[PDB]
């Protein structure tokens, strides 16, 4: 749709500010912890592989709950039903076919009821004023492939896998914007596949350059290099699929060029 | 919470809901109230709904309806919206007689090209423009409305939802089973809509599918590799379609100038790609001398 290409991400740009959750929420937080929320955007992306949900949707749902949470004092107990309701909300608006809110019950073991999960929705909409349509990650890389020469399937599921690998650990990915985080993403993925850097047509277009990204590239590099080892392990099954290339057995790069 | 409105009287029931016409009465207001069930489902709240104010809160423009509050229960969702006099459809069929007058029809249009070119670079498409979810009132505007089938675009697109946009006002590329569709959609549609307030009848009024298709390609012509590249490896072509000669567009509209065609056939090009922007078409030569004039109104 190139006529609209730059006004919509123009849009995303001012957008992605807006639905910025709080960098800090997790210190105010009495009963729960980073390592409690990876375990649950953990559970979400098994969630996304057994209802067969686009990616998009599981980036939604990690917003709204990174906002919720940005505002709202949360039990350890009800940590679940906010990530259920969220992943719902986020089908809803999404999906083709969402999975009817049965399914949510019955995949979070009967925890919750049905009409819990049916009220943390309404809490949650009303929590977040019904601003649904957030900007992530996945938005900004999809532009991003666009300025490929020639796309490289490899270095596409491979962005994918090192954006949604940020979504697990709160501690850094939090203080960065989504389309700074899908700037590093491509960038990793495409020196780790072809060997390329983060191209002139993108300085061009976002205003970031590699200097810019930095910060945020060493973060992702060292996630990359220990995914391996990380607790969480569900994003690195799912990406062992052919679907998307098997990416996540590729071996990241020792170190980077700078 | 509802305590401040005064309900009026009904006015219809869009893809989701009822809305009624109210008056504040603090203010003096008159709005129209969207009335959405929620323990009709426990299903929770509807995709159209969330879809429909999300997006709507977003989208501030004088020519998209405006939505100025959602009032919650555990039971019932309002919307309040700024109230418009009637929609395009009840207008045209009061002007039967008379005829709706071209300084009116070119400036509807071009406000609701602009309308259109707002929501295309705020990436939502409408999917379901047709006569009955424009909206006019008594000093010139018109409006879109009913964003209940609307939704949030990528870029570039995926697929999305095939079940799409009334039959009628429905693209080909849709019609053909494609995997992917865009803003050229919603184009399609003001095309047919702009053709119409000339006429002063549906151009293409198909009564299923192929009967739909069959319509657009007797006036178009059956496309071919040639007008549209990848039209016969699309799903749904058939190579048994009929294959007509395109209509010369001074029938296809009779009374439209050379600048109306130019731009008409623009709108009702086969190609999504080679289909004009709502952008681009705001300049095009057929709107130099658009005003705003104000129309007859019998409420
Ligand atoms: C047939 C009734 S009318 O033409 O006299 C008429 C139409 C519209 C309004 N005002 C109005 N209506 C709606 O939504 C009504 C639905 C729209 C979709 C199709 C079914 C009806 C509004 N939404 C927001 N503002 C509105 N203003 C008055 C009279």
């Amino acid at each position: 749709v190139p006529d609209y290409h730059e006004d919509i991400h123009t849009y995303l740009r001012e957008m992605e500010v807006k639905c910025k959750p709080k960098v800090g929420y997790m210190k105010k937080q009495p009963d729960i912890t980073n390592s409690m929320r990876a375990i649950l955007v953990d559970w979400l992306v098994e969630v996304g592989e057994e209802y067969k949900l686009q990616n998009e949707t599981l980036h939604l749902a990690v917003n709204y709950i990174d906002r919720f949470l940005s505002s709202m004092s949360v039990l350890r107990g009800k940590l679940q039903l906010v990530g259920t309701a969220a992943m719902l909300l986020a089908s809803k608006f999404e999906e083709i076919y969402p999975p009817e809110v049965a399914e949510f019950v019955y995949i979070t073991d009967d925890t919750y009821t049905k009409k819990q999960v049916l009220r943390m929705e309404h809490l949650v909409l009303k929590v977040l004023t019904f601003d649904l349509a957030a900007p992530t990650v996945n938005q900004f890389l999809t532009q991003y492939f666009l300025h490929q020469q020639p796309a490289n399937c490899k270095v596409e599921s491979l962005a994918m896998f090192l954006g949604e690998l940020s979504l697990i650990d709160a501690d850094p990915y939090l203080k960065y914007l989504p389309s700074v985080i899908a700037g590093a993403a491509f960038h990793l993925a495409l020196y780790t596949v072809t060997g390329q850097s983060w191209p002139e047509s993108l300085i061009r277009k976002t205003g970031y350059t590699l200097e810019s990204l930095k910060p945020c590239l060493m973060d992702l590099h060292q996630t990359y290099l220990k995914a391996p080892q990380h607790a969480q392990q569900s994003i690195r099954e799912k990406y062992k699929n052919s679907k998307y290339h098997g990416v996540s057995l590729l071996n990241p790069p020792e170190t980077l060029n700078l | 919470s509802m305590e401040n409105f005064q309900k009026v009287e009904k006015i219809g029931e869009g893809t989701y809901g009822v809305v009624y016409k109210a008056r504040n009465k603090l203010t003096g207001e008159v709005v129209a109230l969207k009335k959405i069930r929620l323990d009709t489902e426990t299903e929770g709240v509807p995709s159209t709904a969330i879809r429909e104010i999300s997006l709507l809160k977003e989208l501030n423009h004088p020519n998209i309806v405006k939505l100025l509050d959602v009032i919650h229960t555990e039971n019932k969702l309002y919307l309040v919206f700024e109230f418009l006099h009637q929609d395009l459809k009840k207008f045209m069929d009061a002007s039967a007689l008379t005829g709706i007058p071209l300084p009116l029809i070119k400036s509807y249009l071009f406000q609701l090209l602009q309308g259109l070119a707002f929501c295309h670079s705020h990436r939502v498409l409408h999917r379901d423009l047709k006569p009955q979810n424009l909206l006019i009132n008594t000093e010139g505007a018109i409006k879109l409305a009913d964003f209940g089938l609307a939704r949030a675009f990528g870029v570039p697109v995926r697929t999305y939802t095939h079940e799409v946009v009334t039959l009628w006002y429905r693209a080909p590329e849709i019609l053909l089973g494609c995997k992917y569709y865009s803003t050229a959609v919603d184009i399609w549609s003001l095309g047919c809509i702009f053709a119409e307030m000339v006429t002063r009848r549906a151009l293409f009024p198909g009564d299923s599918e192929i009967d739909q298709l069959f319509r657009i390609f007797r006036t178009l012509g059956t496309p071919d590799e040639v007008v549209w590249p990848g039209v016969t490896s699309m799903p749904d072509y058939k190579p048994s379609f009929p294959k007509w000669a395109r209509q010369d567009f001074s029938k296809v509209v009779p009374p439209l100038d050379e600048d109306g065609r130019s731009l008409l056939s623009q709108m009702l090009h086969y190609d999504p790609n080679k289909r004009i922007s709502a952008k681009a078409a705001l300049a095009h030569p057929f709107f130099q001398d658009v005003t705003k004039p104000v129309p007859h109104l019998r409420l």
